[PDB]
């Protein structure tokens, strides 16, 4: 019982470290095509919709 | 039954005869240890020859991705 002490002591004290990953890059691999959603089409968007929209009007006139 | 319990005695006055001679390949001879050491090799097998008499430690770890 020696044994089981030593295993019962240890496993009340035995407390695992944590898993091991590596791709929290992909929080960054995202910004990237987070920026092309925002840059590419955000403003090419907002500017192309701007001129077509208001161009409705003026040639709806 | 005392001739009964006698036996039940008489074995039991070997259950402490024995008990208190030592009781294993003892009051009994060689025939017990010549198995033992194998049987309980067998129990070594029965859990893997991983020591159950060590602690174990405990994976750290990481599946795949991108």
């Amino acid at each position: 019982a020696g044994l089981v002490d030593d295993f019962e002591k240890k496993f009340n004290a035995l407390k695992v470290p944590i898993p091991e990953d590596k791709y929290t890059a992909q929080v960054d691999a995202e910004e990237k095509e987070d920026v092309k959603s925002c840059a590419e089409f955000l403003t090419q968007s907002k500017t192309r919709i701007q001129e077509y929209e208001k161009e409705l009007e003026k040639m709806r006139n | 039954l005392d001739p009964v319990q006698k036996l039940f005695v008489d074995k039991i006055r070997e259950y402490r005869t024995k008990r208190q001679t030592s009781g294993g390949p003892v009051d009994a001879g060689p025939e017990y240890q010549q198995d033992l050491d194998r049987e309980l090799f067998k129990l070594k097998q029965m859990y893997g020859k991983a020591d159950m008499n060590t602690f174990p430690n405990f994976t750290f770890e990481d599946p795949k991705f991108e």
